[PDB]
Parts: C-alpha cells; sequence; structure tokens
C-alpha cells in the first residue's frame, strides 16, 4: 500500500506544480517595470533604547505605536516608551533563555518563551501595581519560537517540535493543533484578519493555517533553507519569507506561489527578521551582517540601508502608525529609525 | 672633536625622524582614528590605548622641534616658553603614569578575571584616565607654582626622577613580573610565548628608554653644557613614545584585526 | 488592597503628633503617597507628597517646613510628622495611592482617613455649590482653572474625584477623559484645556455626593454637592 | 508629571545595574552530551517537556550556572546558537561505549559550528572505570569498532595514572586521540579543548571545570589586551 | 506499517491542496501594486513626513 500512495502522493504534487505553472502567466517584475521607483530611502537612528544586559532576541510594537516589549536573553522584558526612552516596565523572568515576545492588541498582556517550552502569559495592568504572571502555558515538547495574541483570550504559538497550537488562556490548554511541518517552526505571522496565520519551518516550506478549522490549506515551497522570518502583507493576501539562503521570498496566497525574489550576489548571510512598511511598497530585512537592508517589495531592488549596529540584528519590526521602525540585535540595543 | 661631534649629532637626529619619528606619529595618530571610529566597539583597553597614544602623538610633535634644534627660535618668550615645557611635561608624565597603570590594569585583568570582576568597568575606565590625567597635570604644576611663588630646581628635578622612573619602573617590573608568573604556569599545563616575549619587550624598551635621560638628569643633581650628551638622552626619550604604537597596539593580532576591519569598512 | 491610618488624637495648639499609614495588599514599594486633608465641611486640600524610592518630596506652602514626609518601604508604613499644630491644621486626613508611567492612572486608591482635632498655585473653582437631580437624569458639573492644563505633550492633566456621604473620595476620571478602572461608563469627561466639564449619561441614588475637580500639572476645587 | 515617571526609569535603571554586576560575576557553562553518558549522575553530583534545566553550584566563590537542554527535538541546529558568548560548552562522552562513533561526529558537529567558534570545549571523557573494567575482561576488541588502534602506540607524554593496566592507557588515551585530532584538525587559536578522564564516583569534577574556565578566561582577557 | 497513516494523510492534504482554486499572477500583481497606488500618500517610512509631525523627532 505504501508504494500506491506514494505514487498518489507525486501524482498530486505533479498536478499542483503543474497548475501553478499554468498560473504563471506573467511576473511581478515584469509588471512592475513600468510604476516609478521609491527612490533611496535614507533613514537615520532617532532614539537608542539602551539597558537590556545581553542579546536582544525580539521586540513588539504595542497598538498605540509608543510602548514597545522588548525580550533579553539575561531574562528580562523592558516595556519602553519609545517616544521618550522612558522604562515604563522591566519584568524579570523566570527562564533566562527567552526567544520571543509579543505584546497584546489590547496592551493588557505580553506574553513570552524560549527554551523551556512554556509560554508564559504577563498581567500588566493589575490592582497590586507590580507585573504578574497570570497564566503558565505548557504542553509543547520543544522550545518555543514565536507567540502572537489572537486575543485577550487567545494565544496561537509555534514550538521546535515541529507543531504550532493555538491556547485558550482562561483554562490553559490548546483549543486546537497544527501539524504538518517536518521541522522546527522558525517564524509565526498573524493575517490582518486575524482568521489565518503562516508559519515558516526548518524544512524550507511555509504553510497557511486556518486557526478554526485546525488544517493547513496550501503549502508553499519556493525557499532552499531554513525560513527564520515571515510576515503578513498588509493587504493579507500575500507574505514575504526570509530564510538562511540569504533572499527573500514573496508568495500570494490566491496565486498559490512565489512572485518575486530578493537577493544580491553581494549579500551571503541569512535573514533574521523581516517586515514590510505600512503601504507595503518597502520590505525591510534584517541580516546576520549586523545591519538591514531595505527592498521596493514591487521593483525588488534595494533601495536603502540601515547599519548601525554592532552585532547581528536578530529583531526588527515597524509600528501599526507606520511612523517608525525599531531595530534590536545581539549589541543588546535597540534603535528606533525613521 | 667639535666638528665631527656635530656631524654626528645631526646624523643621530636625522636617523630618528627617518626611523622612528614616522613610526610614532602615523601609528599614534592611526590607533587613535581606529579606535574612535570603532566607539561603540572599544574595550576597556581601547580607552588606555587611546589615551597612550594621546599623549606620544603630543610627545613626539613636540621632540620634531627638539630635532634639529629648533627649540632656540623662541625660548625667550617667557610665556610661551612656560607653557611649552609645562604642556611637555604633563604629556610625558602621563605616558609614563599611563604605562604604568596599563600594567596594574593587565596585572588584575590576566590574574584575578574571576575574582576582580566588580572592577574593570568602563565607567572605571574612564574614571581612571581622567584621574592620570589630573595626577600628571598636578605632578607638573604643584611644584611649577611652589617655586615661583616661593622665588629647575633641585627638589623639582629630584621629584621629577622619583615619579617619572623610580615608582613607575618599580610598578611595571612588579606587574609583569607577577602576569609572566601566571602565564608560565597556565602553559606549563594547559601560544603564550608571544605574550611572554611581548611582555618582555614592553619592560626592555622602558628601561632601555628612559634610564638613561633620568640618569642624565640625576648626575647633574648629584653635582646642560654637557652638547652631545643631551641630545643622546632627548632621542633615547622621544623614542619610547615613538616605539609605544609598535609594541603595544599593532604587533598583536586584536588590534590588526581591529585595522582591517576599519580599512574593508571605512 | 488596604491603607489604613493612625493617630489622629487630640492635640493642643502647638503641640507635635505623628500619623501613620499602614499598608497592605499592594506593592507599596514603588507607588508615590500623598497627603490630602479635608477641614470640617469644605473640600479638599494638598498636604505632602513622597515620591517612589523618596527621590523627591513636596509640601504645600502652608505646611513646608512644619510637616515632614517619610516613609518606611521595608514594613510599607508611610508617616507624617507635624511639630507644631494650629488650629488650622484641624481636618480629616487621607493618605492617596498614586503610581506614575504611561498610562498609568495616579490617585486612584485613597486611604480611610482620621480626624486630627485640635482646638502662584493654580487656582481651581467650582461655580456651582449644589446641584438637584433624581435617578434616570443626565446632570453636568463644570470646572474652570486659571492656566490651561493642556500641556505640550497633549495630556490635560485634569482628575475628577466623587466622595460619597461617609467614605473617602474615589477616582472617576483621570486626564480629562479616561475612566478609572471599576467606574461604570456612565460616566464621562471633556474640556477645553481651560474650562472643563463632568457628565453623568443617567444617574443613581448611589452617584449622590460631592464632586471635586483637581490639577497635576496641586489643588482641588470647591466641590459640587449633588443631591435629590 | 512627566517627572515622576522619569524617575521611575531612574529606579529601573539602577535595578538594571544592580543585575549586571549580579551577570556579569557568573561563568555559564553548556553541558551536552548523549543519554548513554553519565551527564546526570555529573550535575547530580554538584554538590554546590521542561525543556531547560538549569543547575547552580560555587567553587572558591565564583557562581557557576550549568544548563542541560533536557527536552528539546534531536536536533539543536536552532535552539545552540542562544548559547552563543557561554564561557564554555561541557561535552560529556561514554567513553566506555561503541556509540563512540556518533560521540565523534556529535562533537564534530559541535566544534565545526558557526555561532561557536569561540567557545572552548571541556571534554569529559566519563565512565573510565567502565572502559577499564571491559578491558581487563578482553572480552571485546576496540580495534574491530576502530581499525586505528591496531597500530597505535601509546606516546612518551602520557601521564598513566599510577597502578593503571597498560592497556587500558593505551586505550583511553587512543580515545582521547581522537577527540583531540577532531578539534586540533579543525579549528585553532579562536577556542580549545581540555580532554579529561573521568568517572561518575569522582568528586574533582567542579576543580576540572574551575580550572578550565579559570584558563578559558585568561586566554580571553590575553586576547582582549592584545598579548595574543 | 506506521507509515501508512503518515502517507494517507499526506495524500489527504496533498488532494485540499490541489483541489484549491487558483488565479493568475498577472491580477496577483495588479492587486499588489493598486494597494501599494492607493496606500502611498499614508507610509511616512517611503515618504518622509514634515519634521514637525515627527513624533520622535
Amino acid at each position: 500500500e505504501l508504494d500506491q500512495l506514494r505514487q498518489e502522493a507525486e501524482q498530486l504534487k505533479n498536478q499542483i506544480r503543474d497548475a501553478r505553472k499554468a498560473c504563471a502567466d506573467a511576473t511581478l517584475s515584469q509588471i512592475t517595470n513600468n510604476i516609478d521607483p521609491v527612490g533611496r530611502i535614507q533613514m537615520r537612528t532617532r532614539r537608542t533604547l539602551r539597558g537590556h544586559l545581553a542579546k536582544i532576541y525580539a521586540m513588539h510594537w504595542g497598538t498605540d505605536s509608543r510602548l514597545l516589549v522588548s525580550a533579553s536573553q539575561d531574562g528580562k522584558l523592558i516595556i519602553w516608551d519609545s517616544y521618550t526612552t522612558n522604562k515604563v516596565h522591566a519584568i524579570p523572568l523566570r527562564s533566562s533563555w527567552v526567544m520571543t515576545c509579543a505584546y497584546a492588541p489590547s496592551g493588557n498582556y505580553v506574553a513570552c518563551g524560549g527554551l523551556d517550552n512554556i509560554c508564559s502569559i504577563y498581567n500588566l495592568k493589575t490592582r497590586e501595581g507590580n507585573v504578574r504572571v497570570s497564566r503558565e502555558l505548557a504542553g509543547h515538547t520543544g522550545y518555543l519560537s514565536c507567540c502572537r495574541f489572537l486575543d485577550d483570550n487567545q494565544i496561537v504559538t509555534s514550538s521546535g517540535d515541529t507543531t504550532c497550537a493555538l491556547w485558550d488562556i482562561e483554562t490553559g490548554q490548546q483549543t486546537t493543533t497544527f501539524t504538518g511541518h517536518t521541522g522546527d517552526v522558525m517564524s509565526l505571522s498573524l493575517a490582518p484578519d486575524t482568521r489565518l496565520f503562516v508559519s515558516g519551518a526548518c524544512d524550507a516550506s511555509a504553510k497557511l493555517w486556518d486557526v478554526r478549522e485546525g488544517m493547513c490549506r496550501q503549502t508553499f515551497t519556493g525557499h532552499e533553507s531554513d525560513i527564520n522570518a515571515i510576515c503578513f502583507f498588509p493587504n493579507g493576501n500575500a507574505f514575504a519569507t526570509g530564510s538562511d539562503d540569504a533572499t527573500c521570498r514573496l508568495f500570494d496566497l490566491r496565486a498559490d506561489q512565489e512572485l518575486m525574489t530578493y537577493s544580491h550576489d553581494n549579500i551571503i548571510c541569512g535573514i533574521t527578521s523581516v517586515s514590510f512598511s505600512k503601504s507595503g511598497r518597502l520590505l525591510l530585512a534584517g541580516y546576520d551582517d549586523f545591519n538591514c537592508n531595505v527592498w521596493d517589495a514591487l521593483k525588488a531592488d534595494r533601495a536603502g540601508v540601515l547599519a548601525g549596529h554592532d552585532n547581528r540584528v536578530s529583531c526588527l519590526g515597524v509600528t501599526d502608525d507606520g511612523m517608525a521602525v525599531a531595530t534590536g540585535s545581539w549589541d543588546s540595543f535597540l534603535k528606533i529609525w525613521n | 672633536s667639535e666638528h665631527q661631534q656635530y656631524v654626528i649629532g645631526l646624523f643621530l637626529s636625522c636617523l630618528y625622524t627617518i626611523f622612528l619619528f614616522p613610526i610614532g606619529f602615523v601609528g599614534n595618530i592611526l590607533i587613535l582614528v581606529v579606535n574612535i571610529s570603532f566607539r561603540e566597539k572599544m574595550t576597556i583597553p581601547d580607552l588606555y590605548f587611546i589615551n597612550l597614544a594621546v599623549a606620544d602623538l603630543i610627545l613626539v610633535a613636540d621632540s620634531l622641534i627638539e630635532v634639529f634644534n629648533l627649540h632656540e627660535r623662541y625660548y625667550d618668550i617667557a610665556v610661551l616658553c612656560t607653557f611649552m615645557s609645562l604642556f611637555l611635561q604633563v604629556n610625558m608624565y602621563s605616558s609614563v603614569f599611563f604605562l604604568t597603570w596599563m600594567s596594574f590594569d593587565r596585572y588584575i585583568a590576566l590574574a584575578r578575571a574571576m575574582r576582580c570582576s566588580l572592577f574593570r568597568t568602563k565607567h572605571h575606565a574612564r574614571l581612571s584616565c581622567g584621574l592620570i590625567w589630573m595626577a600628571s597635570v598636578s605632578a607638573t604644576l604643584v611644584p611649577f607654582t611652589a617655586v615661583h611663588l616661593q622665588h629647575d630646581v633641585r627638589e623639582v628635578q629630584w621629584l621629577e626622577v622619583t615619579l617619572g622612573f623610580i615608582v613607575p619602573f618599580a610598578i611595571i617590573g612588579l606587574c609583569y613580573s607577577l602576569i609572566v608568573r601566571v602565564l608560565v604556569r597556565a602553559h606549563r599545563h594547559r601560544r603564550r610565548q608571544k605574550a611572554l616575549r611581548m611582555i618582555l619587550a614592553v619592560v626592555l624598551v622602558f628601561f632601555v628608554c628612559w634610564l638613561p635621560e633620568n640618569v642624565f638628569i640625576s648626575v647633574h643633581l648629584l653635582q646642560h653644557a654637557h652638547p652631545l650628551t643631551g641630545h643622546i638622552v632627548n632621542l633615547a626619550a622621544f623614542s619610547n613614545s615613538c616605539l609605544n604604537p609598535l609594541i603595544y597596539s599593532f604587533l598583536g593580532e586584536t588590534f590588526r584585526d581591529k585595522l582591517r576591519l576599519y580599512i574593508e569598512q571605512k | 488592597v488596604q491603607l489604613v491610618e493612625s493617630g489622629g488624637g487630640l492635640v493642643q495648639p502647638g503641640g507635635s503628633r505623628k500619623l501613620s499609614c499602614s499598608a497592605s495588599g499592594f506593592a507599596f514599594s514603588s507607588f508615590g503617597m500623598h497627603w490630602v486633608r479635608q477641614a470640617p465641611e469644605k473640600g479638599l486640600e494638598w498636604v505632602a507628597y513622597i515620591s517612589s524610592g523618596s527621590g523627591t518630596i513636596y509640601y504645600a506652602d502652608t505646611v513646608k517646613g512644619r510637616f515632614t514626609i517619610s516613609r518606611d518601604d521595608p514594613k510599607n508604613t508611610l508617616f507624617l510628622q507635624m511639630t507644631s499644630l494650629r488650629s488650622e491644621d484641624t481636618a480629616m486626613y487621607y493618605c492617596v495611592r498614586s503610581i506614575y508611567y504611561y498610562g498609568s492612572s495616579p490617585f486612584d486608591f485613597w486611604g480611610q482617613g482620621t480626624t486630627l482635632t485640635v482646638s502662584s498655585d493654580i487656582v481651581m473653582t467650582q461655580a456651582t455649590s449644589s446641584v438637584p437631580v433624581t435617578p434616570g437624569e443626565s446632570v453636568s458639573i463644570s470646572c474652570r482653572s486659571s492656566k490651561s492644563l493642556l500641556h505640550s505633550n497633549g495630556n490635560t492633566y485634569l482628575y475628577w474625584f466623587l466622595q460619597r456621604p461617609g467614605q473617602s473620595p474615589q477616582l472617576l476620571i483621570y486626564r480629562m477623559s479616561n475612566l478609572a478602572s471599576g467606574v461604570p461608563d456612565r460616566f464621562s469627561g471633556s474640556g477645553s484645556g481651560t474650562a472643563f466639564t463632568l457628565t453623568i449619561s443617567r444617574l443613581e441614588a448611589e452617584d449622590v455626593g460631592v464632586y471635586y475637580c483637581m490639577q497635576h500639572l496641586l489643588t482641588f476645587g470647591a466641590g459640587t454637592k449633588l443631591e435629590l | 508629571e512627566d517627572k515622576a515617571a522619569v524617575e521611575r526609569s531612574k529606579m529601573i535603571e539602577k535595578q538594571l545595574q544592580k543585575d549586571k554586576q549580579v551577570y556579569r560575576r557568573t561563568l555559564r557553562l553548556l553541558l551536552l552530551g548523549a543519554d548513554n553518558s553519565g551527564k546526570s549522575t555529573i550535575v547530580k553530583q554538584m554538590r554546590i517537556t521542561s525543556g531547560i534545566f538549569e543547575t547552580k553550584f560555587q567553587v572558591d566563590k565564583v557562581n557557576f550556572h550549568m544548563f542541560d537542554v533536557g527536552a528539546q527535538r534531536d536536533e539543536r541546529r536552532k535552539w545552540i546558537q542562544c548559547f552563543n558568548d557561554v564561557t564554555a560548552i561541557i561535552f560529556v562522552v561514554d567513553s566506555s561505549d561503541n556509540r563512540l562513533q556518533e560521540a565523534l561526529n556529535d562533537f564534530d558537529s559541535i566544534w565545526n559550528n558557526r555561532w561557536l567558534r569561540t567557545i572552548s570545549v571541556i571534554l569529559f571523557l566519563n565512565k573510565q572505570d567502565l572502559l577499564a573494567e571491559k578491558v581487563l575482561a578482553g572480552k571485546s576488541k576496540i580495534e574491530d569498532y576502530f581499525p586505528e588502534f591496531a597500530r597505535y602506540t601509546t606516546p612518551e607524554d602520557a601521564t598513566p595514572e599510577p597502578g593503571e593496566d597498560p592497556r587500558v592507557t593505551r586505550a583511553k588515551y587512543f580515545i582521547r586521540k581522537e577527540f583531540v585530532d577532531i578539534s586540533t584538525a579543525s579549528g585553532d587559536g579562536r577556542h580549545i579543548c581540555y580532554p579529561h578522564f573521568t568517572c561518575a564516583v569522582d568528586t574533582e569534577n567542579a576543580r576540572r571545570i574551575f580550572n578550565d574556565c579559570k584558563d578559558i578566561i585568561l586566554q580571553m582577557n590575553l586576547r582582549e589586551y592584545n598579548l595574543v | 506499517t506506521a507509515s501508512i497513516a503518515q502517507a494517507r494523510k499526506l495524500v489527504e492534504q496533498l488532494k485540499m491542496e490541489a483541489n484549491i482554486d487558483r488565479i493568475k499572477v498577472s491580477k496577483a500583481a495588479a492587486d499588489l501594486m493598486a494597494y501599494c497606488e492607493a496606500h502611498a500618500k499614508e507610509d511616512p517610512l517611503l515618504t518622509p513626513v514634515p519634521a514637525s509631525e515627527n513624533p520622535f523627532r
């Protein structure tokens, strides 16, 4: 029976590939040949938020576009007031090895996780006046790569155990589990409508999930290496990826195939972070070579550089308002670019 | 011997400016510019290297004036001469004190890294640089003011010989002899030949360069009018500032790699 | 969360007495504490303030140099030492909790208060002394300020408090628009930066009390007494 | 007022400095090794789904943190980039077991890692007493699994433990030679390997780790000060 | 034996992936460019904002 099922699998794969080939009657580069360039995007370090004792591994902006939570490997979360550099909170973590952090859309909670295989929800607004752990979500059999809030009640996380799960924070147990990746799930991005989310895995593929149906809708296999970062395009119909291949790819969910590749032969290091601009015309990307590059999402030609970091740029994000870009690095400093 | 004596003096002067002076000047400015262009990546030793490079650059720039006896042009101007003499003395004291303090800091780092971590904070490094500059300024201006208010003096020259060679050399020798004791024991059990010979080189250079001038000064003080000896000892003293960039900074792999980074990126 | 004061004994004029506050149920170490007095049958007045960590201390000119405020953080106790009590000092003293950071709601919790019986600054005014009302109807309370409380940061440092008969004041609105925790959505606030209004959409008998407006750019308004 | 928020930020900064003074005084060690080894026994002997396991011990008044990555997937390509900048990696192998080729491959993978090219390795050839018993019994020949042993001969620079069977010395030194050859043939200068023979009953593992870490930070400072 | 379930579920996932509808890449590119053109003026990074409106400086 195994041989027959493998035959059927290869038949379906060939059919899918042929359909994608048939739908490729044009290219985004060909279509975008007429639009005017964006010129050169020069940005300068408006702020330098320092105080983390070790490598900064993750950061996330609040929906107010002013407060941002930052996580470091020494076991601290610091909620910064970016407008003034003030530190609102400094939360000591139980586990020093934190690899992700999130800021709830309402701003009431933050989450973090890492090699301890547990996602800890912290309650920022409490009568006692101090940040207190509200829930410790356990059940993953591997380190935690990413975590994003659908709401104050629900959080979706991805772990190195090749699984992604959706949690109900109130009861504290997995509502549903997503499976199918054959490697560590390294990044996770939530659709703007919060009905779908895409996760990249070390198996060099990205999958589109349905948070309520619990099944993958389609899979994308354009990369040749591990996918370290992923972000949705603002319209929600496309998403970009970053990999150890030292290149980015832009996939569209409706076309179900890659649209554009961003790479220069003079770049040889992997990509750690990715995020679009508010309009989506720019595609910032963090690199292991200590600097971040700005890519024109349509022309696909490099349009700038953000070089102010001493070490690896491990994290990066754009305000929902779109006024600024934050970039954390292993230098332990976090900088706001504008 | 007068004509050939002056000829050999000029020969020494020219040899210095051809061989040592380019080293001093270019190496010091290069160290300074590199360690400033990498302000973010600066470590604690980089602070001391910057300060010592500044002091040695000033000292070698002044030494170029002593070269070929250009100092005769302006000595008669009282205020200018006083300012130049004090600015030279403070820089000599600063070079000596920075070498002495770098020896102690190296001892603390190499022999007590896992116990003296509370010390050796970059804040304390900057504080120590400031305090060393203040100490040099004090050592120069205190005796100057005392003598002038009361009235080159015998006691001032004794203070100079004490604070320029004796105590600094005792500290340097002790600290580097203890670092050698640590390194020989560590290497005996579990590349440090380079470290041992560099530590030998620094102390030998300091001794050779600074002993002649202080011995010459002490000879007078035990009793200027000794034409060639003055020039030879002055050149020996300036050779220390010329050579410090060589032995201390770019003879090691770390600074050479940093220079490669600067060249490639800037 | 509880703030209970102690002291309030009788004092002859020219005497001295120390009031103490015991804090429990919250991280007293990271809260700035205020002393707010209330003279008999009239409005509030701000007395003193000590920031978290004791890094900053302020006093009203009525008591500057005559009172002294200290906090024993390890024991979660706050003290107010008075050296020379005058007849003017007779008043009920509350201790007010306040934490300052972006988005916080200072002055949120007030202590129980104790009666101490003894034998230029911003001017905040509430012209209306009282306003008859009935349950189910909307009512508005207004106030004015000498300076414009709208700071260059965009925030309007105007606070509203309600004191029910026989209770300590409760925070309604902080910075002119933000409802405090536990306050029903029936209350709302607005202002132009120099004149402000507080509005209750639909009144209930539990809303009866005296409404005070305080600026934090710390003077309190004379108060408005809603009656039914 | 915003000045209170600035004061709060200054307090947080002071706390962060007090925490940095503890972060910089601690030496972090990563404990790796296959399940057949005795790394569990080693960590237990340190008498001063959860994922990371941490053990703290003190030797000569310097603090050590030993992290054992218990519950992860077999692949470590990604989570090991976090452990960059650790003082040392403590690799443990069951020298009596042969699984030794898988251990060799694992050590080769760790040594030749992009993110661990400055991290010195402390290699504990654990369970040596079992290897000695195996050699004394002579039930199985190491040559079958490793053909090189048929022609290997013990070196003159050896430091044999008093009271040791010569064949045991040859076997243990051959096994040490495998790992040291792997280390030397692929990297130099940046990081070093410190082989050690040990048994679960031993109580000197803490001293071994302390000495190796002392030398490691000695080399780090030597590089920092431009002496090498 | 145990791989039979893995194989069946892989092929089931493949049927769903194949039966999903698709649109030509030209329409996708047109939609993305339309969004970018529509929202260009609302992107402070793409077009620098006046120095007075910059909340940071």
